[PDB]
């Protein structure tokens, strides 16, 4: 599967995403710190097999044809800001969300 | 002064539609107020002005106890009939020199 | 009613004679769990068993008492007048609900609870397996090698633990070496039933000479 | 330090104080009890459930609401009040 850039993703904290909306990307004009969320963004894990214990698993959760790891795009460690801009630019045919 | 809230401004560097000066000089020439305050740690002043021509440190609704000493004081020009500004001053006490990346 | 659930019960390769319904529960609270942090307290385990529905929506509960203690789960009788004094003491009479929680996101961290879920399940099986039994003369092949400790692995995949102040001093045992002894630890061990064996008692050897002559 | 002291001494529940409508259900949740005239969620623990359930003014999804929020066991535990106030509630 491809990758999900909204919010709803695992292993966060309110510090991990209370300057998000509900689309994963951050607002205009939120003060960031180093090492903050600004895009967040889960990838696919592992596929092999669907194992005994995960049977049930298998089609059982609409999208559930993908896993679920972390790789978010964050503010490099050193640097504030504020930002001022967000372009958005989508690959024709692909769902636009509801910030593009 | 500590912080300001332009009313359609999300950060300080945008624009404002119908003001000839950016929100960041703004802000500079409200760091350069000069005011007195008499009987409070802390205190909020409004301003509103709306119609052509300049935004005087006049224009502020002033407190019972907030005194401007300068009021020919500019801040900015608006620049339009119907264009008008909308802030919020926080100004407090203090000593010496407290800058923002120390202390939203 | 999308029965999705009604045909997931029936899998049912590995939970066919374990408490299915249990696992929708489990698998339900586990969907609910994952990244719920805000609410009241957490969840619930307990929730409506509705065979026909499938996904049991987490129901709460206010267990009738006459104490005060576990306050989201306390009614009284003068509490029970304002319904015409039709509770009776004791009674665990449910009178809320609760939801879900979510999406993409946290139901890869339900699959991780789901999983979580499944795990207990399977220790508990496998508690009851061991209880089967409860101690008998059977062999294990060793496999890992702790401090003062020897892992062994027996069938349908079942491991023991050796216990040193059990075994020989000078005899000395390692892994690829097959031992047979008498367990004594079926009930309560550490989060199901680790299997602990005795070759050193005299029942040991009772049946050793038995398996000969 | 003497000498320079001396040359300068000619100078120196949170759920029933909270608004119904503050609730996290929908305004119909709140509105079913503010008909009543009610307007903070003490006012709806100061009255019984049986009080409200012999009025018509609350609707069945409102009484599943209602069920809803007195499962976090906050509101409508069946208490009675002074009239506001408890001692934690002191006026200052």
């Amino acid at each position: 599967g491809p990758e999900e850039i909204t919010a709803d993703i695992p292993n966060v904290g309110e510090a991990a995403l209370s300057k998000l909306d509900e689309s994963g990307i951050v607002y205009i004009g939120a003060e960031v710190t180093g090492g903050d969320i600004l895009v967040g963004k889960v990838t696919p894990k592992g596929e092999t097999q669907l194992t005994p214990e995960e049977k049930l698993l298998r089609a059982i959760f609409g999208e559930k044809a993908s896993d679920v790891k972390d790789s978010s795009l964050r503010v490099p460690n050193g640097v504030s800001g504020t930002v001022i801009d967000v372009q958005v630019f989508t690959r024709d045919g692909v769902e636009k969300d509801k910030r593009a | 002064v500590t912080e300001v809230e332009i009313d359609g401004v999300l950060h300080e560097y945008s624009t404002k539609e119908g003001v000839q000066e950016d929100i960041l000089e703004i802000l500079l020439n409200l760091k350069g107020l000069a005011v007195r305050v008499q009987g409070k740690d802390e205190v909020i002043l409004t301003l509103n002005k709306s119609g052509i021509g300049p935004v005087t440190a006049a224009d502020i609704t002033h407190d019972g106890d907030v005194e401007i000493v300068k009021p020919q004081h500019v801040i900015c020009h608006l620049t339009d009939e119907n264009a008008s500004i909308s802030m919020r001053i926080k100004v407090q006490r203090g000593r010496g020199y407290v800058p923002a990346s120390t202390r939203e | 009613m999308n029965k999705e659930i009604l045909a997931v019960v029936e899998a049912v390769s590995n939970e066919k004679a374990l408490p299915r319904e249990k696992i929708f529960e489990a698998l339900e609270s586990a969907l609910a769990t994952a990244t719920k942090k805000k609410y009241e307290q957490e969840i619930d385990v307990r929730v409506q068993i509705d065979r026909k529905s499938g996904d049991f929506d987490t129901f709460r509960r206010w267990l009738v008492v006459d104490e005060v203690t576990q306050p989201t789960k306390e009614i009284t009788l003068e509490a029970a007048r304002y319904e015409d004094e039709s509770l009776n003491l004791g009674d665990y009479v449910e009178d809320q609900i609760e939801s879900v929680t979510f999406d993409r996101i946290t139901t890869q961290t339900a699959k991780q609870v789901i999983v979580q879920k499944v795990r207990e399940a399977e220790r508990a099986m496998v508690v009851d397996q061991f209880r089967e039994h409860e101690g008998e003369i059977i062999t294990g092949v060793v496999k890992k090698v702790n401090r003062d400790n020897i892992s062994l692995d027996l069938g349908n995949n079942a491991e023991a633990v050796i216990l040193r102040e059990d075994m020989l001093p000078r005899e000395n045992f390692r892994p690829g070496d097959r031992v047979r002894g008498v367990l004594y630890s079926v009930r309560p061990e550490a989060r199901g039933a680790q299997l602990f064996v005795t070759r050193s008692k005299p029942e040991m050897l009772i049946e050793l000479f038995r398996i000969e002559v | 330090a003497t000498i320079l002291a001396e040359q300068l001494e000619a100078f120196v529940d949170p759920i029933l104080l909270r608004p119904v409508d503050d609730l996290e259900l929908t305004v119909r949740s709140a509105n079913c009890l503010k008909a009543e005239a009610i307007h903070y969620i003490g006012d709806l623990v100061q009255r019984t459930e049986v009080e409200l359930l012999k009025t018509p003014n609350l609707g069945k999804k409102s009484l599943t609401e209602i069920k809803d929020v007195l499962a976090s066991r906050g509101l409508s535990l069946g208490m009675r009040l002074e009239n506001w106030p408890p001692a934690s509630i002191a006026d200052e």
